[PDB]
């Protein structure tokens, strides 16, 4: 399974731009595709959500109108058409795969990513915690705190947690509140009150050096959290 | 609207599955299913040749038409335990092997699996599409030995014109339900080649009769 | 000799029935008649699920008792949402003709098995969206009739071919067989502990094994027609049976004798499924005549009619926790009744 | 002050109040009989074709007690209305006859689909395109049949004079209309009956009952139709031409009520000829017996 | 060669004619027991409010 994505580049500002995400290893057309940019030194942002079968299209209100997001499903590949480039575009684009039913794990994988530099009412999420240093084997309890309860009617909080590692995509940790994603070692954990979060590891090695962000999904726009950075 | 981003995304994927199970299911009513009891070795795979684990499904197309043929002769099990399952097929595919009047008597088997078969409650309203196999071996054979060893009622000529229409009149005596289902017989051997087009104009004269019945003309 | 041993065999049969007579010093329902009724039942159906299109033959609920896999001849094998009515899966089977259908207990694999002769396993969890067939269990020689989970690598199967068959996942092979059967055997039962299993034939008798060693402990002929379900208490100790002749029998696995018929005058049609609920005070068995009763496993008075169904209902079950009871019927309609 | 438009009003109007009225309410029980059998025994509703059935029998019933009622006001009170609401009547009755004769049409294609498309006709045909199409006739028959008064006032050309203050283009197109569906009807049930003809002569080319069988019940449900409506069709084409000087108003009516026969045929030729109503019916009483 | 399944049989009851067996009485003590024990938990037996009724639509 993997996402290599192709784009970028030096573009004149107010110029266009068509993105794409070609998907190999899994059913492309059963998974809800979304797109997350990343400032040079600022955090996730949301971009763009196509669903399967493209029934529902979503974009954030910075790029809402400007943006055009579409899959080809029999081509397994994703395409966001940009238009009218502004400065404050320049971001690394994610294609960030996402399936969902009961029990899923949206946002399983991102890709690698393009580096795009062009030239020249929602649920804020603050993470407190800028930067924290460790020492190696300990245990740290990274917190983030929301705006409105993420507690919907049905039980379910949702949060996700997002490990970056220096110069990699980000992965998946915990996609609620305590649900371990796959393939993440069970030192992870998570648990919050609704409105305050935090997440708990219990030893820590040179793996979880990183950035950890903490993302809502009750409501769209999808709201991330700024850098909480980890120190050796 | 009380429904989170997830709910909503997963009624979606709702949606879509019943979407697939409608396009599905629309292919599949398509198709025409013929269930395929034959009594053993009267001539079976003949029939499946001349058309083209425990259950066979052999599929093909004449005049643009699905058909599938069910091969359950190999469950080697209780019939009564599983013959539900059929329930609904179009047509049942009856081969008997007209040879097979000399082997109690194989013939008689025949007719036994013909009665058990055609009167269950499962297909009352299920017709049959009746096949008297290996013709030739019985125009063969009619001349050295009598039907007299099978049939012992049977006072007729001895020419092959009234011992295969005898025959079939006995086969087709056996449906108590004379007026909800018919009996489609036709005699094949191994060299013809219309037997997939007489199916087809009998599952065509099947499906007919239910929309006409369906439909309240009848 | 043969007539020598087949005179010994008889012999022993009278002398377990004189055991069983001798243990028979009175009747449940001459030990629970001071006991309360249960008081009349009445349960309504909260969800009615769609999107089957043919005949549906098997249901099992999920550990969790929110999700189930239903079963149907359209070849598809839909995992529903029970709280609400989503499709979380849709698994088109390589063969239509399915009749059993089992949820792992840890959720990861649903199995499914009919005339086809092989137990398909389907891996629900994978990194690829898909719920691509894990393993086909093949060595049985009839149609298979029952399916259930012992873990995520072991699952029991009840076939046909007078016999059940103990498969390993991970290696498709057959560790134990069970022989001793003189019918076909229509389904299979595990104990809470799973360490023993009842199986009820074609032979109007049920079995119990021990899965560790493959034996036939005990054998349970109370019955006069075929043996459609089972399922075993919540305690452990006892199995219901659903037979042919429209009655029910409580047995015991401590005193090896029937405890107590479930029997009416005004049901003359046969048992399709049987499984108890919560505490096992209630017996929901689903019937041929469109119909689902609700029995007390104390008491002979009826609880509760469950009707709501226009065709047979084909199968039941009620959730881990006993808030729900699910019934499939021939309609192509699930039915959730609590 | 309108007596001189209903023609009789004397010794021989004592037989038709009685006969129209119970023509009538016989009609409205069969049909009320038969829409509650359709809608009562919970599966003919899943199928198309007994849900067109029972559209025919609710159009018929309304035609029924709407031309009952009229006619008893109109031919023997002798009741002057407000042409507001008096041609509204018309408009219903209108509108009630022509939904009659879609679902004839409606029924007619339902069977020629039978045999055009054999396989397909379960899924080509199904629950919800049913629904649609009937909805689709229902509202061009209620258009069709309340144009005469709200659309046209017969200002800028005569009235018509076997009709009371009814644009005679309004006549025209509508027995223009009806003529199509007729048309229509009888195309389509020809091409039914050819069909059957040619499948019975292929399946009998190697080894006549399923035409006869065809011929006789479409027969039946076509001649008596024909025998029905025609007459009072021919009858209008005539007054088209004709100032009815010579006596045709009683005799007009006469064919009226013949027409409304029609209304009593149509359950036992449509729907009690099929064995799933009847034996929906006798599971019926017997319920009602228990 | 049908002496092989004769015989089977004869140890199979064998098997099945030495284990020790309890009274009716008390099975069907334990039974009335386990069923009494755990009625406050049936959602069945004991019917539930809407509140914590997972299925109400
Ligand atoms: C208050 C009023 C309702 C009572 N009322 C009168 O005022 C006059 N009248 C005699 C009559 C008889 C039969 C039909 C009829 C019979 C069958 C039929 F299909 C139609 C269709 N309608 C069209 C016919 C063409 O042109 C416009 C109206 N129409 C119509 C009228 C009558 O019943």
């Amino acid at each position: 399974v993997q996402l290599v994505e192709s784009g970028g580049g030096l573009v004149q500002p107010g110029g266009s731009r068509k993105l794409s995400c070609s998907a190999s290893g899994f059913a492309f057309s059963s998974f809800g595709m979304h797109w997350v940019r990343q400032a040079p030194e600022k955090g996730l942002e949301w971009v763009a959500y196509i669903s399967s079968g493209s029934g529902t299209i979503y974009y954030a209100d910075t790029v809402k109108g400007r943006f055009t997001i579409s899959r080809d499903d029999p081509k397994n590949t994703l395409f966001l058409q940009m238009t009218s480039l502004r400065s404050e575009d320049t971001a690394m684009y994610y294609c960030v795969r996402s399936i969902y039913y009961y029990g899923s794990s949206p946002f399983d994988f991102w890709g690698q990513g393009t580096t795009l530099t062009v030239s020249s009412s929602d649920i804020v999420m603050t993470q407190a915690t800028s930067s924290v240093p460790v020492t190696p084997g300990e245990s740290v309890s990274i917190s983030c705190r929301s705006s409105k309860s993420l507690l919907h009617s049905n039980g379910n909080t949702y949060l996700y947690w997002f490990l970056q590692r220096p110069g990699q995509s980000p992965q998946l940790l915990i996609y609620r509140m305590s649900n371990l994603a796959s393939g993440v070692p069970d030192r992870f954990s998570g648990s919050g009150s609704g409105t305050a979060f935090t997440l708990t590891i219990s030893r820590l090695e040179a793996e979880d050096v990183g950035v950890y962000y903490c993302m809502q999904h009750l409501e769209y726009p999808l709201t991330f959290g700024a850098g909480t950075k980890l120190e050796l | 609207c009380t429904l989170s981003a997830e709910d909503k995304a997963a009624v979606e994927r709702s949606k879509m599955i019943d979407r697939n199970l409608r396009e599905d299911g629309e292919k599949a009513a398509r198709e025409v299913k013929l269930l395929l009891l034959g009594a053993g070795e009267s001539g079976k795979s003949t029939i499946v040749k001349q058309m083209k684990t425990g259950i066979v499904e052999t599929h093909f197309t004449f005049k643009d038409l699905h058909f599938k043929m069910f091969d359950v002769g190999g469950q080697r099990s209780e019939r009564k335990k599983w013959i539900h399952c059929f329930e609904g097929v179009t047509a049942i595919i009856f081969c008997v092997a007209l040879s097979d009047y000399d082997l109690m008597n194989r013939m008689h088997e025949s007719m036994k699996l013909f009665d058990s078969i055609c009167n269950n409650k499962w297909f009352t309203d299920t017709s049959i599409i009746l096949f008297l196999n290996k013709k030739d071996l019985f125009e063969e054979k009619i001349k050295k030995s009598p039907l007299t060893i099978c049939y012992p009622e049977y006072a007729g000529s001895n020419t092959y014109e009234e011992a295969a229409a005898y025959i079939q009149c006995q086969f087709e005596d056996l449906n108590k339900r004379k007026d909800t289902k018919e009996i489609y017989t036709h005699f094949t051997c191994a060299t013809d080649t219309k037997n997939v087009q007489f199916v087809f104009d009998a599952v065509t004269d099947v499906i007919i009769k239910n929309n006409l019945k369906d439909c309240g003309l009848f | 000799e043969l007539d020598q041993l087949r005179q010994e065999a008889e012999q022993l049969k009278n002398q377990i029935r004189d055991a069983r007579k001798a243990c028979a010093d009175a009747t449940l329902s001459q030990i629970t008649n001071n006991i309360d009724p249960v008081g009349r039942i009445q349960m309504r159906t909260r969800r009615t699920l769609r999107g089957h299109l043919a005949k549906i033959y098997a249901m099992h609920w999920g550990t969790d008792s929110r999700l189930l896999v239903s079963a149907s001849q359209d070849g598809k094998l839909i995992i529903w949402d029970s709280y609400t009515t989503n499709k979380v899966h849709a698994i088109p089977l390589r063969s239509s003709w399915v009749m059993t259908c089992a949820y792992a207990p840890s959720g990861n694999y649903v199995a499914c098995g009919g005339l086809d002769n092989i137990c398909s396993i389907y891996n629900l969890k994978t990194r690829e969206g898909n719920v691509r067939v894990s393993r086909e269990l093949a060595g049985h020689t009839g149609y298979l009739s029952c399916c259930r989970f012992l873990d995520d690598n072991q699952i029991v199967t009840s076939s046909g071919d007078t016999t059940c068959a103990l498969w390993d996942i991970e290696t498709g092979q057959q560790t134990t067989t069970f022989t001793g059967h003189t019918g076909d055997v229509m389904s299979l039962s595990l104990a809470p502990d799973t360490r023993l299993f009842v199986s009820g034939a074609c032979d109007a008798s049920a079995k119990l094994w021990d899965v560790r060693e493959g034996m036939c402990r005990q054998t349970f002929t109370g019955h006069e027609s075929d043996i459609n379900a089972i399922c075993f208490f919540p305690n452990g100790n006892a199995f219901a049976t659903g037979s042919d002749d429209a009655t029910c029998r409580l047995f015991d696995l401590r005193a090896d004798q029937e405890l107590m018929t479930y029997s009416h005058d005004n049901i003359i049609c046969g048992i399709t499924s049987v499984s108890f609920s919560k505490s096992g005070r209630l017996l929901l068995a689903g019937y041929d005549d469109f119909n689902c009763n609700v029995w007390d496993a104390l008491k002979a008075d009826r609880a509760g009619v469950l009707a709501g169904h226009d065709n047979r209902v084909s199968c039941l079950g009620v959730t881990d926790d006993g808030m729900a009871v699910a019934t499939g019927s021939w309609d192509s309609f699930l039915k959730i009744w609590n | 002050p309108m007596k001189d438009y209903m023609i009789l009003s004397g010794p021989q109007k004592t037989a038709v109040a009685v006969l129209c009225t119970l023509l009538g309410l016989l009609s409205a029980l069969e049909n009320v009989a038969v829409l509650y059998l359709i809608l009562s025994s919970h599966q003919l509703r899943r199928k198309p074709s007994y849900l067109f059935i029972g559209s025919l029998a609710g159009a018929d019933f309304l035609a029924s007690v709407v031309f009952a009622c009229s006619f008893v006001n109109f031919h023997v009170f002798h009741g002057v209305d407000s042409k507001a609401v008096f041609l509204l009547k018309i408009g219903s009755v209108t509108m009630t006859f022509t939904a009659s004769v879609g679902s004839l049409l409606l029924t007619a294609i339902d069977r020629y689909l039978c045999l055009r498309y054999p396989p397909s006709y379960k899924a080509l045909l199904t629950r919800g395109r049913a629904l649609v199409t009937l909805g689709i006739m229902w509202v061009l028959s209620a258009l069709v049949s309340y144009l005469p008064l709200m659309g046209w006032t017969c200002c800028p050309r005569p009235c018509s004079e076997l009709f009371p203050l009814i644009p005679n283009d309004y006549l025209l197109s509508w027995l223009l209309f009806i003529a199509f569906l007729f048309s229509g009807i009888i195309y389509t049930y020809g091409h039914v009956l050819w069909k059957a003809h040619q499948h019975v002569a292929s399946l009998s080319g190697h080894q006549m009952r399923l035409d006869v069988r065809l011929a006789k019940t479409l027969g039946l449900v076509l001649a008596v139709l024909l025998i029905c409506w025609f007459p009072v069709l021919a009858l209008m084409a005539h007054s088209l031409a004709t100032t009815l000087s010579d006596q045709v108003k009683k005799a007009f009516a006469f064919c009226s009520m013949l027409c409304l026969i029609n209304s009593m045929v149509n359950p036992v030729i449509y729907a009690l000829r099929s064995g799933e109503i009847r034996s929906s019916a006798h599971h019926c009483l017997a319920h009602w017996k228990k | 060669a049908s002496i092989a399944q004769a015989r089977k049989l004869v140890e199979q009851l064998k098997m099945e004619a030495n284990i020790d067996r309890i009274k009716v009485s008390k099975a069907a003590a334990d039974l009335m027991a386990y069923c009494e024990a755990h009625a406050k938990e049936d959602p069945l037996l004991t019917p539930v409010p809407a509140s914590e009724n997972p299925f109400r639509e």
